[PDB]
């Protein structure tokens, strides 16, 4: 309804600093100059190349639910110069699941730069070594099982499952939320089955719009899963809570309504 | 801190006595999820994707104002024109 406009007006001034993203040495690491991570929730990268003045920065935020397994990483789509940083982040957080919300190119515009090798292929990104051992295809998404490890350190290999959503329309949101719900159920089955699994990374393009919709839907669906129908589902409050860790999560009115539609579809399915 | 005006220009390029073809510039590297166009007699509102830089308004016998979302880090007030 009209509450989304109230939240948008609430975000006309941000209450936490974004200084690290505004440094000169980071100007080439952001897709947009107005989409920057908060300093107090940004992901700090270790083991960068000392030849670069700043190597601890990535346009990424840790997102925690609050009234690593149950937390997320919301970040932008990779740039050509930030792919190694993305893989350093995925390794450093012990992340095991990645959710791509857009295609590589949609309507001519490059949304997510390809950062993985093809099936049965292997590629090194900086000090990280990534092997694509299997690719499966469903109706709504493509699953890729990757093996991530540090070069010269074979005892660090772990499996990262990349779920690439491909059905999202070019304009608007999906007319039915069943695909998103089944996709998130698969992602939840994968993440729950891995012990000591890091945050689920959710990314593409700007990393606030579809990323925010996905993260908020997952949080509310997990609440319903944990306590049933006798619980409070406050969509504006959840959007406010996730916005205190990354600016502008969920951007359009269609996505705002899609969150409600998906939550009620999940409730009626139980 | 830096602050930018989004959009920077607002131009009436073509017109019929009941329609109006409005256009605006787009700040490069600036994320805009959508635009909100408000029009009234010197109101009515509609929205438009961030991809677009042009719009058409019909049903007129006028102040036009363009908002860009997200709203933070902007000059403090939207761009507007009279026709």
């Amino acid at each position: 309804w009209e509450e989304f406009e109230t939240l948008q007006q609430q975000e006309c001034k941000l209450l936490y600093s974004r200084k690290e993203g505004q440094r000169q040495e980071n100007k080439n690491k952001n897709r947009y100059k107005n989409i920057l991570p908060f300093d107090h929730t940004r992901v700090v990268l270790h083991d960068g190349d000392p030849n670069e003045p700043v190597s601890d920065y990535i346009n990424a935020n840790i997102i925690m639910p609050e009234f690593p397994k149950k937390s997320y990483i919301a970040t932008q789509g990779c740039l050509q110069n930030t792919v190694n940083d993305f893989w350093r982040m995925v390794f450093q957080e012990n992340s095991r699941v990645i959710v791509m919300t857009t295609k590589e190119v949609e309507r001519g515009k490059s949304k997510c730069v390809k950062y993985w090798p093809d099936e049965y292929a292997l590629k090194e990104y900086g000090v990280m070594r990534v092997r694509n051992v299997k690719e499966s295809a469903a109706h709504d998404y493509t699953l890729r099982e990757l093996k991530l490890s540090k070069v010269g350190q074979g005892n660090t290999e772990r499996t990262v499952w990349q779920y690439h959503f491909r059905t999202w329309p070019d304009h608007g949101v999906p007319s039915d939320p069943g695909g998103v719900l089944d996709f998130l159920e698969e992602v939840h089955h994968k993440q729950e089955s891995i012990m000591d699994a890091g945050p689920v990374v959710v990314h593409c393009s700007a990393g606030i719009g579809r990323t925010g919709t996905f993260i908020v839907i997952d949080i509310l669906i997990d609440i319903i899963r944990e306590k049933g129908v006798d619980c409070d589902i406050d969509v504006p409050k959840t959007i406010q809570m996730v916005r205190s860790q990354r600016s502008g999560m969920v951007q359009t009115e269609a996505q705002y309504r899609f969150i409600y539609m998906a939550v009620q579809h999940y409730i009626e399915t139980l | 801190g830096s602050v930018s005006s989004v959009p920077t220009k607002l131009e009436v390029v073509a017109a019929t006595p009941t329609s109006l073809l409005i256009s605006w510039d787009a700040v490069d590297e600036w994320y805009v999820s959508y635009y909100r166009i408000t029009y009234g007699e010197t109101v009515q509102e509609f929205t438009v994707p961030g991809y677009s830089s042009t719009a058409t308004i019909s049903g007129l016998s006028y102040t036009i104002t363009v908002y860009a979302y997200p709203l933070w880090s902007q000059g403090g007030s939207p761009i507007s024109i009279n026709y």
